[PDB]
């Protein structure tokens, strides 16, 4: 098969301005190449044909260029609606291949987490088991530590935690983490926090309860 | 002056459109039918139409588009894909001295124009003098995908006469760009002793 | 305005046969146009698996060459994706999209998640997340909802039956032990609940079942 090769695997940029990432076929193709879009989640829109032409109905800030087996996309004056992964296709020649993808990322002055912290359901308890359960909102950048307490003591295992892909509004991240106890050793203790360290702050944001009280 | 370049159907061909343009954001590109997918392989100098297996539906208007530092230009060429298979049918099978007629039918042929397609009526290698065509009568016929044609010409015989010509072959000829192509069948005339005893 | 959705079976057990319907509307698939199937795989590694043509002909990915086999159905303008001999590395999303050289893959199906297992199908529990006793009032308060061991993919979470798009956040499923489970919160102004009503609705078409489960105020 004709193998495509597109870099860079992923990139930071900042609204406005202008970023390219290049395709290269295993041999040449003819200005055969499409480039397609996914938006985080939802499905694909083919945005580029036949290397240079740009599909009716969307802008011109995106354009294709290259021969051979040399292609670039090129997107211009970025806006909120362009961050997404950014495959190739070749078709020239059976099987069509694709691209590893390139996932386009937004930069923004950086925020600091929401945090909020949520105990056991009472449903949940009846069942046998307990979640605590701790959402971190809106905060850039995606790097963040999540560090769970029980009682002043950290509990490391038992934690899962779980990141949402770029806000394509106000560009920030989101996360949640979830701390899954047996329903004793639930009701044994009092105090549980949920503590997050990121870049906006040396300070760790906490939020914390305790049981009943 | 709109070019024509044929090709028979199932056959392959190459259209090649080269742009002389010494700037940068040069591109030359043939117009991509709907019907096809990887067809085209395009540079910036030169792309080259490829048409694989040609089936009707590539049949058409191809125009090649081409922009050199902001001005597009565009030459048009018309693709003809023709189809003359060796299928020859004759009414009656054979001919009698004295019929006033006869009847060629070429099938599954396409173009059907009179320009390109003609009926000649030969005995022992030329036309046969005090013949007269009585109009072709073209018919679609079915063959799904896609539509071609069952033209079919009708002669008014002559008097046939002395000595009887051992048979006459009615002969389609289509006439392509450069390019004479013919299919000849045969029609016997039964004369003398046709039916003799002991 | 061209559309394409893709619609099958979820789960499909291996050895097993997986089928999947493209319903085109909008344009006749024998009208002209190629009709493709792609799938990808967790990782969001693509391969294309063959299309079938406007004339009703085939092309298919060597790779697959044996167990692909794409039909279609003039008549009700779908066509179809069927693979044999299913192993687990073909859980994928399965997309169908429609290229040419005119538009070049323009139009594309939402995708469905096919997942290839052994495993038994569960419904999730749903748990709803109401704010913590006492605390701090706020111009907004966050409501949450814990969905928890469910199989297979996907789910379908929204607030208030869609109404309540705003301010909410539904995170990516994790597995834990051969179960998936999910979270979701949503933010509203504080002088909206306890007033209003809001409730968290899961769907998962695995199970057939729907949980509108309301979030309400703790007790002690
Ligand atoms: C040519 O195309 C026709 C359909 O258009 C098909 O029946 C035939 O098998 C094809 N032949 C080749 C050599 O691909």
């Amino acid at each position: 098969d004709i193998l495509m090769t597109q870099s860079p695997s992923s990139m930071s940029v900042s609204l406005g301005d202008t970023v390219s990432f290049t395709c290269h076929a295993s041999q040449g193709i003819g200005r055969n190449i499409g480039w397609l879009q996914q938006k985080p989640g939802k499905s694909f829109k083919g945005l580029i044909y036949h290397g240079t032409n740009l599909k009716d109905g969307v802008p011109s800030r995106f354009s294709g260029s290259g021969s051979g087996a040399d292609y670039s996309l090129t997107i211009s004056r970025i806006e909120s609606e362009d961050f997404a992964d950014y495959y190739c296709i070749q078709y020239v020649q059976f099987p069509y291949t694709f691209g590893g993808g390139t996932k386009l990322e937004i930069k923004r002055a950086d925020a600091a987490p929401t945090v909020s912290i949520f105990p056991p359901s009472s449903e949940q308890l009846t069942s046998g088991g307990a979640s605590v359960v701790c959402f971190l909102n809106n905060f850039y950048p995606k790097d963040i530590n999540v560090k769970w307490k029980i009682d002043g003591s950290e509990r490391q295992n038992g934690v899962l935690n779980s990141w949402t892909d770029q806000d394509s509004k106000d560009s920030t991240y989101s996360m949640s983490s979830t701390l899954t106890l047996t329903k004793d050793e639930y009701e044994r203790h009092n105090s549980y926090t949920c503590e997050a360290t990121h870049k906006t702050s040396t300070s760790p944001i906490v939020k914390s309860f305790n049981r009943n009280e | 002056p709109e070019p024509v370049v044929a090709v028979a159907l199932g056959a392959s061909r190459q259209l090649t459109c080269r742009l002389a343009c010494a700037d940068r954001g040069a591109s030359v590109q043939w117009r991509g039918l709907d019907t096809s997918l990887g067809a085209v392989q395009s540079d910036t100098g030169r792309s080259v139409l490829t048409v694989r297996n040609a089936s009707l539906s590539a049949a058409g208007t191809r125009v090649c588009v081409g922009s050199c530092g902001g001005r597009t230009f565009q030459h048009t060429v018309q693709l003809l894909v023709y189809a003359f298979p060796n299928q020859l049918t004759v009414s009656p099978a054979a001919l009698v001295p004295g019929d006033p007629e006869v009847a060629c039918t070429a099938h599954k042929v396409t173009p059907v124009d009179p320009n390109a397609l003609s009926f000649s009526l030969l005995v022992g290698g030329q036309e046969l003098e005090g013949a007269q065509a009585l109009g072709p009568e073209v018919q679609q016929e079915p063959i799904g995908g896609d539509v071609l044609f069952r033209v079919t010409e009708r002669w008014r015989l002559p008097p046939l006469g002395t000595p009887v010509p051992p048979a006459l072959y009615c002969q389609a000829t289509m006439r392509l760009p450069g390019l004479e192509l013919s299919h000849r069948q045969a029609i016997p005339v039964l004369g003398g002793e046709n039916l003799y005893f002991q | 305005d061209v559309q394409l959705q893709e619609s099958g079976p979820g789960l499909v057990k291996p050895s097993q046969s997986l089928s999947l319907t493209c319903s085109v509307t909008g344009y006749s698939i024998t009208s002209g146009y190629y009709w493709n199937w792609i799938r990808q795989f967790p990782g969001n590694k693509l391969e294309w698996m063959g299309y079938i043509s406007y004339d009703g002909s085939n092309n298919y990915n060597p790779s697959l060459k044996n167990r692909v086999s794409i039909t279609r159905d003039t008549s009700k303008n779908h066509f179809f994706l069927k693979l044999s001999s299913v192993t687990t590395e073909d859980t994928a999303t399965y997309y169908c999209a429609r290229a040419s050289d005119s538009d070049g893959f323009a139009y594309w199906g939402q995708g469905t998640l096919v997942t290839v297992s052994a495993a038994k199908t569960t419904a999730p529990s749903v748990y709803p997340l109401a704010p913590v006793c006492g605390g701090t009032t706020g111009s907004s308060v966050t409501l949450g909802c814990l969905v928890k061991g469910y199989f297979p993919e996907p789910v379908t979470l929204t607030w208030n039956s869609g109404s309540l798009s705003s301010g909410v956040h539904t995170f990516p499923a994790i597995l834990q032990s051969g179960l998936y489970t999910l979270s979701s919160s949503v933010t509203v102004t504080s002088n909206t609940w306890p007033s209003q009503t809001i409730t968290c609705n899961v769907a998962h078409p695995a199970s057939s079942t729907k949980v509108d489960k309301k979030i309400e105020p703790r007790v002690p």
